C-alpha cells in the first residue's frame, strides 16, 4: 500500500 | 537516499480550522514507478498523532489519482485527473476528531468530499497547516517494508494558488510559514517558495 507519511 | 521528502510551506500555531488551496496538475516523467504527490493538510508536523490531509498524485507513466486521508485511520482513493487540469482541496477541523476533506476538479467540474467523525485511533492537534510536494512512500502489507518512490519530474511548477488557512475563524498569513524542500542524494528536487497567498514549488 501507499503510505502518503509523516514528515 | 530520501533524506527530505516533504517540500513546501508548514505554518505552526493553534486551533487551525481550514487549510484550502487551488493547484495545477503537472504533466511527469522519470519511468511509469516513479511518482509524486501535492496536498494541502493539517498536522503531520510537529503534531506527530494525525494529519487530516487531501491531493493527487501523478506518475511518470502519465496517470494519476485522486485521496484523502485521516492518518492513521481512514486512508483511501477519491474524480478524473489530467494534466493542466486545476484541482482545488482543502480540509477543515472541526474538532480534534472531526472535519472534512473536498476535492474539486474545477476542469471538468467533479468533486468529492468525505466526512469524518469519531476518529478515535488518532486525533488531531489542529497545530500545523501545510501545503506539500513530497515524495511518498510504498510498503508492504505488514509495514515490513516501506520505501520511498522514485521521485518523478514534473513540469510546469505545481503551485498552490489563493492559499487560505484559518485559525479560530481568523485567516493566517503565509508570511512566516517554514519552508522545507524534499532532498534525495544530499540534493535539493523542488524549489518550493512563498508568495503572497501563492506556494509555488519547481521541480529541480
Amino acid at each position: 500500500f501507499k503510505f502518503x507519511a509523516l514528515r | 537516499t530520501v533524506e527530505s521528502n516533504w517540500g513546501g510551506a508548514i505554518l505552526i500555531g493553534s486551533d487551525f480550522d481550514t487549510v484550502s488551496a487551488t493547484a495545477n496538475v503537472p504533466s511527469a516523467s522519470g519511468g511509469s514507478s516513479a511518482a509524486g504527490t501535492a496536498w494541502v493538510g493539517i498536522d503531520g508536523d510537529t503534531c506527530q498523532t494525525a494529519i487530516l490531509q487531501t491531493g493527487f498524485d501523478w506518475y511518470g507513466d502519465g496517470t494519476y489519482d485522486a485521496w484523502y486521508e485521516w492518518y492513521p485511520e481512514v486512508s483511501d482513493d477519491f474524480i478524473t485527473i489530467s494534466e493542466g487540469d486545476s484541482i482545488q482541496m482543502s480540509v477543515t477541523a472541526t474538532s480534534d476528531t472531526s472535519g472534512s476533506a473536498t476535492l474539486e476538479n474545477l476542469t471538468t467540474g467533479q468533486k468529492v468530499s468525505k466526512s469524518f467523525s469519531n476518529e478515535s485511533s488518532g486525533s488531531l492537534c489542529r497545530t500545523n497547516a501545510e501545503f506539500i510536494i513530497e515524495d511518498f512512500e510504498e510498503c508492504n502489507s505488514n509495514g515490513s517494508d516501506c520505501e520511498f518512490v522514485p521521485f518523478a519530474s514534473f513540469s510546469p511548477a505545481v503551485e498552490f494558488t489563493d492559499c487560505s488557512v484559518t485559525s479560530d475563524g481568523e485567516s493566517v498569513s503565509l508570511d512566516d510559514a517554514q519552508i522545507t524542500q524534499v532532498i534525495i542524494n544530499n540534493q535539493d528536487v523542488t524549489d518550493c517558495s512563498v508568495s503572497g497567498t501563492t506556494v509555488s514549488c519547481s521541480y529541480v
